[PDB]
RNA sequence: AGGUUUUACAGCGCCCUCCCGCCCCGACUUCGCCGCUUGCUCUCCGGGGCCGCGG
RNA sequence: GCGACAGGGGUGGACUGUCCUCAGUCCGCUGCGCCGCGCCGCCCAGGGCGGGGGACCCACGUUCGGGCGCCCGAGGUCCGCGGCGACGCCGGCCUCCCACCCGACCCGUCUUGAAACACGGACCAAGGAGUCCAACGCGCGCGCGAGUCA
RNA sequence: CUCGCCGAUCAAGCAGUUUUAUCCGGUAAAGCCAAUGACUAGAGGCACCUAUUCUCAAACUUUAAAUGGGUAAGAGGCCCGGCUCGCUGGCGCUGGAGCCGGGCGUGGAAUGCGACGCGCCUAGUGGGCCAUUUUUGGUAAGCAGAACUGGUGCUGCGGGAUGAACCGAACGCCGGGUUAAGGCGCCCGAUGCCGACGCUCAUCAGACCCCAUAAAAGGUGUUGGUUGAUAUAGACAGCCCGAAUCAACUAGCCCUGAAAAUGGAUGGCGCUGGAGCGUCGGGCCCAUACCCGGCCGUCGACGGCAGCUGCAAGCCUCGACGAGUAGGAGGGCCGCCGCGGUGGCGCCGAAGCCCAGGGCGCGGGCCCGGGUGGAGCCGCCG
RNA sequence: GCUUACGGCCAUACCACCCUGGAAAUGCCCGAUCUCAUCUGAACUCGGAAGUAAAGCAGGGUCGGGCCUGGUUAGUACUUGGAUGGGAGACCGCCUGGGAAUACCAGGUGCUGUAAGCUA
């Protein structure tokens, strides 16, 4: 026999997105054609995103969309995100986007089209830039969840700052013996 | 090999000694199985690449 | 009906099961114990710069 | 050591290391017995070791070749000084043999020590061999040897070749 | 089952060496400790203040806080299986500056001026240190030092 | 201890030698007294078993 | 060539000893390293290396490239062949019966340990044990998105 | 999931391992003529006192290992300039720390490896047992309790006759070759070698890890060895004779010591120029182990594809790997009943049942044929 | 080289006895009005300068005790790892590495930083 431990020979990595989504599959029979042969390290990302799971594609909303493009160096560049680009209610202007994404709310759609700018979908990004260039990958608050709040340490150490899983944030909930 | 031999031949012809040098590559051959390694020399097999009985790695000295 | 009282047998070969990994020492240190009077200085150099 | 097969003569000589305190240290020659090469630097670094203060890292091996037998065309009456490791405590002892080559008398007094006293190998330490004449001879054994005109049958030859033929008509005749 | 107290089995490791008792040396008192040095810990039983537990006499961490008496050192303590850095505060009496980094840090300075030496004449010296290599061919003389025959000692008791 | 005392009616050692006085056999796998090996050992160089799946 | 030392003379002096203006101690060749030269030594052209004054070997001969073949060459083919072919003289090897060689103790369960002189089981058929509701957590699919669910 | 995938094009970092460098300790040993405590004997100086002496410590120690523990081996570095502060203060640098800019790869020990990287949810378990070494209580225990590591529990295989743990070795299905531990009189594969040397006779011989018992004390059984004493100025033995002899001690094999109950156990037969003991040589025998090849599957890829395929949830290529209870997960063109779709079958014979019939799948199972039966049944996507 | 002040390492510096030394300095020494001080101007504090080496102090001496260092003890004791090694057992031998301690023997005995002054 051989001395090796199969304890981590499987890795653990979305291959094929576990949904049954029609168009989604169809972007990945596309994009899995250009990361094989167009050779270019931008299609290897859109490939890995479109398998992942919602929580793993969180929204990316208008104000933390403009607020990467008004950074320099990304003057005519495209906004690529593999999500959801949400409104953000509480921003004013729009600086003439160019956005590519999976879904775009109602409104968010009419604040970038009103603004003059252009809303793509991955089947036409992957037509116009199929090597990618051009363009700003992004992403969502990933961190942002609810649930995120709950991990840690435990609610009850010293420097925890985790929130504890109570019924209803009042006075007779779990703030009496250990919480002064 | 003839320059070793050389080097030998004038020291016994002087009556005196020519030590060779050390060897400088080991060729290193585990015998043994892999059932009931010490934690410490299971370790240094698989720095030596002999996760296996009977094969071989050369070993600089 | 007694029992085993103690044992560390197999205790060693848990812990390197998954490893004994060594504490993550990151870049920038935090702040938390030192001085309060050195500190409280510490931030006057640093809204003053 | 093992003692395996027929123990060659090796002069292995040695030294400490050289250092700016002692440069050329002095130079330590060994009379080493063993089958092999490997074993006969094994056996230097046991005997030097407890006779010098001289580890195999403190110390080198400068020369281990073979002594070849000078006369292996003549009879000669070798003495053997040992000192084994009983079970009870450790015994000098001196064994007479006789051979061509002193490289099969000193083969032969492993055999004979292990056969009698049932020493084995790692017991055994040689300390001298020197080919003695024919009058210093003190064993009977070997004195018996040293009458010229010897004469003597070989009475009751036991039949070997059993299994050639291994059944058969004819009994073995033993007188010849 | 033992007793947990903070002082089982210090009969030696807090003790003094032997004719080495009194007053400490004002030596150890005048060390000054900056915030980042790697320190040694080894406990003094002359002066009970301050003084590190069992299971850091011997151990060695880095000082990330200093005080008027003391100086806060970052110790690595294995428990179980886990290693965790603690932040002990011990009084300088029981500490010492630790020498491991200064071959380190003297073999860099050597580097740092070898490698100009070579670049303004023009040299390939290796800055890089090498295990033990094997001895190399050498010549021994037997000029005026004959092997001498060496055999075992008949048994004497 | 051969010949009647040390070579004699056999031989066995050890020294100075006449250049190693001089030639011939090289661990004998090259004529079966004894070791280590290629410095890539050489052979349509022999014989036996096993199976050639795929495309 | 020069450095570490070995042995004595002349001058001054400090000290020591119950031999006392007598004794003694002390202060002011050989070894290693380093180079340079000469000579000699390494199947002998030194068979350690590089250059100069009869046959075997040269991925040297004037720069490559192009057609036809062979094959110790990207894992086998025969452009070799024989006897039988009428339900019988051929074929099935798994299942049926039987024989032999090797192996082979009875399952379930509790247990550190069960073939156990530990328990349950004579045999066969049918039935026979992780469910549904409320609520919670995390992961995932979907819809919309600072909204969402009527 | 975040990356590295492209190897030191790159920064790397990591390690049940060494090397270099620097610290930690009070165990083994040692010591007590050194301290504390215990302890024997004389000797000198007028019970003490001094210098010696014998013997000890786990809760004593001057000294002090081996093994071992921590840390340091670079860009998060090194060096330089400027600035900030309410802290510090003879000394706008007096310390200190922060901030900003610039200069400088020969990544500045060996070996190995994708990072056992960052999280989330989480079952089972919380009676363990055994061995080498260390070790406590006990006369001892197949006893009780600890330490390091391994094994076992969860594990089959070759060897030890037999076997939980011993030795060798860990397991997909097979062909060939070769070994480990252990073996080769026959059972029983292999010495059916003209194997080498010596020891040994047993009227209870002996026959090899764990291991299945044997001691003190003895022998003029026999074979070696050590140290001495006598002897042709003639010993020893014998009632003069003329060449060796005697004593002590030691170590091998054998023997005495050695007595239990159903008949019996080197495993059995049996073996004595051996089939015994000791030291060794050559050859040979086979494990699911090693090597080469075929096949299945899993895993990985810094992977290959928009005459034949392309059911991309498909096909093709390469390399490594495969034990497993408690438990977890995946796959199922495995099986049963019912529903919405869909595609059928049936009195020219449905379901069920039976079979020494023909076959498929690793398997769960399935298809076909024959017989029986007499009215319903099934495939696929949900 | 020496004498002082403050030290660092804390016996190579300590301990017993003997000998020698005062240029500066140091010490002893001479007084109790003031400051202070106790049973007591011994000490402590204060004022002072007749004497100059008895002691402190410094430098030497001792086949000195101690301490320090080296040799040796010893590759001994012990120990890492290994074996289907020996042995009834206790325990022992070997292979692979590390490797002490007393006794005994020999040498040595303070080094040094900052500041001030003197050439006995
Ligand atoms: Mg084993
Ligand atoms: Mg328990
Ligand atoms: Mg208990
Ligand atoms: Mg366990
Ligand atoms: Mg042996
Ligand atoms: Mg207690
Ligand atoms: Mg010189
Ligand atoms: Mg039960
Ligand atoms: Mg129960
Ligand atoms: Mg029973
Ligand atoms: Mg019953
Ligand atoms: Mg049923
Ligand atoms: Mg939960
Ligand atoms: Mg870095
Ligand atoms: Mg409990
Ligand atoms: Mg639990
Ligand atoms: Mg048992
Ligand atoms: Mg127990
Ligand atoms: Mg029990
Ligand atoms: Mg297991
Ligand atoms: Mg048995
Ligand atoms: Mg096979
Ligand atoms: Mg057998
Ligand atoms: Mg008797
Ligand atoms: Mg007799
Ligand atoms: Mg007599
Ligand atoms: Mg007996
Ligand atoms: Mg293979
Ligand atoms: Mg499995
Ligand atoms: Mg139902
Ligand atoms: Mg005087
Ligand atoms: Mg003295
Ligand atoms: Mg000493």
């Amino acid at each position: 026999g051989v001395d090796i431990r199969h304890n981590k020979d499987r890795k653990v990595h979305r291959k094929e997105p576990k949904s049954q989504d029609i168009y989604l599959r169809l972007l990945v029979k596309l994009y899995r054609f250009l990361s094989r042969r167009s050779d270019a390290p931008f299609n290897k990302v859109i490939l890995r995103r479109l398998f992942m799971s919602k929580t793993n594609r969180p929204p990316l909303a208008l104000s933390r969309l403009i607020r990467k493009m008004k950074l320099p160096g990304r003057e005519n560049l495209t906004a690529v995100v593999v999500g959801t680009i949400t409104d953000d209610v509480r921003i004013q202007n729009i600086p003439k986007l160019k956005v590519c994404a999976l879904k775009v709310t109602d409104r968010a759609r009419s604040r970038i089209l009103k603004a003059g700018g252009q809303i793509m979908t991955f089947d036409q990004l992957a037509l116009t830039s199929p090597r990618g260039r051009g363009t700003v990958l992004l992403s969502g608050p990933r961190k942002g969840r609810q649930v995120y709040r709950h991990f840690g340490k435990a609610p009850g150490t010293p420097h925890s700052h985790t929130k504890p899983y109570v019924r209803s944030k009042g006075r007779k909930f779990e703030r009496a013996r250990g919480r002064r | 090999y003839r320059r070793e031999i050389r080097m030998s031949r004038m020291a016994r012809k002087a009556g005196n000694y020519y030590v060779p040098a050390e060897p400088k590559l080991a060729f290193v051959i585990r015998i043994r199985g892999i059932n009931g390694v010490s934690p410490k020399v299971r370790k240094v097999l698989q720095l030596l690449r002999l996760r296996q009985i009977f094969n071989g790695v050369f070993v600089k000295l | 009906a007694k029992s085993k009282n103690h044992t560390t047998h197999n205790q060693s070969r848990k812990w390197h099961r998954n490893g004994i990994k060594k504490p993550r020492s990151q870049r920038y240190e935090s702040l938390k114990g030192v001085d309060p009077k050195f500190l409280r200085n510490m931030r006057f150099a640093k809204k003053h710069n | 050591m093992k003692a395996s097969g027929t123990l060659r003569e090796y002069k292995v000589v040695g030294r400490l290391l050289p250092s700016v305190k002692n440069p050329a240290p002095p130079l330590y020659r060994m009379r080493i017995f063993a089958p092999n090469h490997v074993v006969a630097k094994s056996r230097f670094w046991y005997f030097v070791s407890q006779l010098r203060k001289m580890k195999k890292a403190s110390g080198e091996i400068v020369y281990c070749g073979l002594v070849f037998e000078k006369s292996p065309l003549k009879v000669k009456n070798f003495g053997i000084w040992l000192r084994y490791d009983s079970r009870s405590g450790t015994h000098n002892m001196y064994r007479e043999y006789r051979d061509l080559t002193t490289s099969g008398a000193v083969t032969q007094c492993y055999r004979d020590m292990g056969a009698r006293h049932r020493a084995r190998a790692h017991a055994i330490q040689i300390m001298k061999v020197q080919v003695i004449a024919a009058n210093k001879c003190r064993r009977p054994a070997i004195k018996q040897f040293h009458d010229s005109k010897i004469k003597f049958p070989l009475p009751h030859r036991v039949l070997r070749r059993q299994h050639k033929p291994r059944f058969t008509t004819k009994r073995p005749n033993t007188f010849f | 089952t033992n007793t947990r107290g903070k002082r089982r089995g210090t009969r030696y490791m807090f003790a003094r060496p032997f004719r080495k008792h009194g007053p400490i040396p004002l030596s150890t008192y005048m060390r000054i400790y900056k915030k980042g040095d790697i320190v040694d810990i080894k406990g003094t039983g002359t002066i009970q203040k301050g003084m590190p537990h069992k299971c850091y006499h011997g151990k060695t961490g880095r000082v990330y806080n200093v005080t008027q008496h003391a100086v806060g050192i970052i110790v690595n303590k294995q428990v179980k299986g886990k290693i965790l850095a603690k932040r002990i505060n011990v009084r300088i009496e029981h500490i010492k500056h630790s020498k491991s980094r200064d071959s380190f840090l003297q073999r860099v300075k050597e580097n740092e001026k070898k490698k100009v030496e070579a670049k303004k004449e023009g040299t390939w010296i290796e800055l890089k240190r090498q295990p033990a290599a094997p001895r190399p061919a050498h010549f021994v003389s037997t000029k005026n030092n004959k092997p001498q025959l060496l055999e075992p000692i008949p048994y004497e008791f």
